[PDB]
């Protein structure tokens, strides 16, 4: 819910900082003869910084390996084979290349095969001035760092194309992560209507990171794989340890715990990674059933959890969900629902960015000038 | 990976453990670059077979240069 | 503006546990070995499920019909047509594939004509245990079911490329749905900020289903198809028949309807499936044209409404709107704004997920400790 | 974060109802007839309306310049090369047509080279009716246009494909735009929790257009290109000049400013299109470096600000942002922190959708039936 | 182009000028088209070589004009 | 399809009926397969032109085939 809150940043300006000095009318020769024939060089430029740069096809060097070889014999006539091939492709590449920007208006991602191969990938990642777990956590997930990567347009020049490519840095690694899930909790009693609810706004990924944790509210900003979890922390919160404290103990004094009050009890579900929330209310037709041999379990309303083990699958109203295979071990927590200590007659059935203790000042602000207005008369 | 989870019925909630970061931090840059030759309309009239083919590569190779000479002077939009 | 009420689910969930399962060892031959020669599968699988298997693409018997039908001729010669045509091709396809899951790391939607060929799909909702009237339905709208599907990337294995790809089941068809479109009604009265808002929060498609309704809020997770309405049960809620009263009656006993209020009267239109709503407010220029001879109305402040039989466009301040032209007859119902029947000195101005008679409570909460704390003095 | 105010559209409303028209009988053939051997048209119709044809490619009169051109040295022989060539190539565009419309369902967008060429492209864009700055600045901009553009499907016919092709028109230029940056402003003092925020939630970017002023909630509907700004008033509200002094007087009688309060002080940075606010509160980490350099500067809780001369970069918590490195000239504007003013006893600590004098009303609320219901006692 | 922008410490904002619009107010249609001969199966046994393969470029051809056929009578998903 | 609507000027809302359902309620899932031979290096020198061609769709192939393997062991990002 919370990702309002977060900062907002400018994904390319690093990578674009670098295209602006290209055009600088030093640097692109600066560039061509530094890759006098050597094809990765490491220009600092008149700016003054370090580009490793990278020729990765010569064109011209092929055509005037056949212009004068060919513009003699024709006009007209024939050559061979194998130099229509290895062009066909070689050009082919550029012909993509320029699919690519055009569409994109100059700035791609993923970053493409043909905008930078595995090939011209892993060599890039083995001479990056970084870590050895980098480079190895790297090669190992190389489609996901395309995903993060950008390539982006920057000049064709007399005889010499560049554009620029922005690839991630990972620096932070193996620390642990853990994933929140929270439905909305609400009174069960009978009359439509009567009802009040409550939830944990705080939900995302959540991963230890120098002393502090950073919080990823919207959760589809992270690619779990296996059990590695690529985030990117433009979309992050830096949050104190302490707002662990608020899955054992929602009501600690050492962090504020954040949630959400309304009236509204509706149905829904959350598929965890190993399991299921079922939020069940009023008349709705909630379930969890095995595949094979039908339903193994029907909810009562209020809010209740299954493990993914023997369930695969779970129905709540119309809307069937299918369940996570992954395998772990659940462990279900019995508690009092936090909602039944709660006087609906002071309840703040309405806030949508809140916390514990502001309900409670809330209530309390309720209560007082009930009471004393009230003996008062 | 020992992955592993914990529900709580007190506040229907519940967390996934067991994972293991990878977050991007930063940024590497790189320039990739492409040499070009750029030539004349000098050509031929002709011909036997493979080379009515090569000048077809070649229609499409300056076609391409001339859409890139289209992104001309700008900020590349994000 | 409901989605926050959405569930959340793992669409892929169904496909990976399959996936998951291509790696148990005795699994992967127990597929090749059942496709001995035929093309078409049911291998049970090692976890114990039914999938229809499906080779659709035999290189290792196409290599080897060229292979040693070409390690004699050559080193070195040629051979003829023919059989280049019918590989460049053939291999090309799994270029084009392995392109895909590189850049979705693994996972494709829509599910594309070379991952799945009009051909071999058609051929998959024939044999699908399914009815008759959803293979029709399938077969008329395959872009659409490509669109909805997705395809999984599993294992490449010995002599053996295994995909998994996830099929939409249409189980509920051919029931009415209807669309409701909602813009904010205020008070027009002339002070700038004397004004009260109150809006509809339950717009979205709506749809029978057993015995109660689908709801989808956020009406782009659904493509009308002519008269056909492409949904997803994911992306929805279940809610009783009664719902519907809001529409003749929004203040029905039998169902509690939903609004949001504010004091924000700002000039906006929403373009119907048969016309378009106008809410006229403050200094601002809104009109109805037709292209032809321009402008054929000029509305008030207030919420307004016209169909698109004579009106082709509209436009509101300086946003105009092209209006849909699908046929089709509208009714308008003339009725008494409600926002005329509250009085604006005990209107909750800052409500953003609310109903008619929690306003209600709200109003009489404020009405009455108003007058009792006041006759008192 | 105001995009909730926005009207609701139908982008190929207008289009459609071409497409709608292109199956009346009589139609298909006006079109056919009308480029008997022209190439581009301006067929009126059987609805009554003038659109610019446009027959791109001829595969019927030239497959018929060897059909009967090669049923008779065949069955069989050859020909020779330069007529595989030029259908090869002209039969592979339509392949790639036919792929873009099979995957998204019949509408593209961006439009595709394939779908219209540059060649084609600034051909219509010469003969379209429209001024002369339009002409230069769409051909100075095609890969924007193509993404501001949509391509529909609209029929396969006896011997005749037609697909509509919609395209924008900028009737607002040169006219200036400026986009507007907001963090959170809160309170700094010591206790965790005894602090209240306050946000304007009216950014975006805002042009001047007829008198009024165009707004753009979410700024991610607009690309900026150099310093051109490419918006969609599909996404706009059309607003008072007076919306500007709230950035020189946010107080003022003319416009009531409009902003959100909450509780909630996080830290958080907005980068600019010439620098970086920084939102630091609480125990954060938040710096401003220079690469080469390292940390330059050390952000006091509170909300501050430093340009991008000399600053590539900022962090707050875990989050590194690049600065935009755009040249300008920032300047900063001493100010005492309204949120300063405010006595956190009487403030409205959860407003999501509120102004500057709502605030007002809502205090005096407080402030008077505090006071007078207690000198009463 | 001379960008410019202001901080205002009082209301923790800030406004980029000195851009210049480019909106998109209206919509420009135009009808494109492409002929199509349609054939019988009639063809060939053979052949030398440059006909094996330009009745391959022609499977393709029909193949695309089925799907085409496939999208037929309806109002398209937006 | 009789498709039809109603504005309701009490509330500033509209309802269009006359529509149809097409709900996605569930999933097929369906393995498809496809099968690979691996070979040597073994080739050529040569050649003549139709081998030398043949050669190079095949470059592609393993190229295809070592991406594929790139994408190892782990659950997919949905």
């Amino acid at each position: 819910f919370l990702g309002f809150l977060l900062g907002v940043g400018s994904a390319i300006a690093s990578g674009v900082a670098v295209s602006k000095v290209l055009h600088l009318e030093g640097e692109v020769n600066k560039i061509k003869s530094a890759l006098l024939s050597t094809n990765k060089a490491v220009v600092s430029l008149s700016n003054g910084v370090s580009v490793l740069t990278f020729k990765v096809l010569d064109l011209k060097n092929y055509i005037d390996k056949q212009l004068l070889p060919i513009l003699n014999k024709q006009s007209c006539s024939i050559s061979n084979i194998e130099t229509v091939i290895e062009f066909q492709q070689k050009n082919n590449r550029l012909l993509e290349i320029t699919r690519e920007f055009s569409v994109n208006a100059g700035v791609t991602t993923p970053v493409s095969t043909y905008m930078l191969t595995n090939s011209e990938l892993l060599s890039l990642i083995n001479d990056m001035p970084i870590t050895n777990d980098q480079k190895k956590l790297m090669s190992n997930n190389v489609q996901i760092v395309r995903q993060q990567s950008y390539s982006i347009m920057s000049i064709i020049k007399e005889e010499v194309l560049a554009y620029v490519v922005q690839l991630p840095l990972y620096g932070v690694i193996d620390t642990p992560c853990w994933k929140l899930h929270t439905s909305p909790l609400c009174t069960t009693n009978t009359k439509e209507g009567s009802n009040i609810c409550l939830t944990r706004t705080d939900r995302g990924w959540y991963c230890d990171n120098a002393g502090s944790v950073s919080f990823f509210p919207q959760a589809e900003t992270c690619k779990v794989q296996s059990n590695r979890v690529f985030c990117d922390t433009m979309n992050s919160l830096t949050l104190p340890s302490e707002v662990n404290l608020c899955n054992v103990d929602i009501f600690n004094p050492k962090y504020d715990c954040k949630i959400m009050t309304s009236k509204t009890d509706v149905s829904s579900s959350v598929i965890t990674s190993l399991g299921a929330i079922v939020s069940c209310y009023g008349k709705t037709k909630c379930t969890a059933s095995n595949k094979n041999r039908g339903i193994i379990k029907t909810f009562s309303n209020g809010c209740d959890y299954v493990s993914n083990k023997g369930v695969d699958t779970v129905s709540v109203g119309n809307t069937l969900y299918y369940v996570n295979k992954q395998e772990g071990k659940s462990l279900y927590v019995k508690g009092e629902p936090i909602i039944n200590f709660y006087d609906p007659l002071v309840f703040p059935s309405d806030e949508f960015d809140a916390s514990i203790s502001q309900v409670n000042e809330k209530i309390n602000q309720s209560l007082a000038f009930i009471r004393k207005s009230d003996e008062l008369l | 990976q020992n992955i592993t989870e914990e529900f709580y019925q007190s506040t229907c909630s519940a967390v996934s453990k067991g994972y293991l970061s990878a977050l991007r931090t930063g940024w590497y840059t790189s320039v990739i670059t492409i040499e070009l030759s750029n030539i004349k309309e000098n050509k031929c009239n002709g011909t036997d077979a493979k080379v009515k083919l090569i000048k077809q590569e070649l229609d499409k190779y300056k076609n391409a240069v001339t859409e890139l000479q289209l992104l001309m002077q700008s900020t590349p939009a994000t």
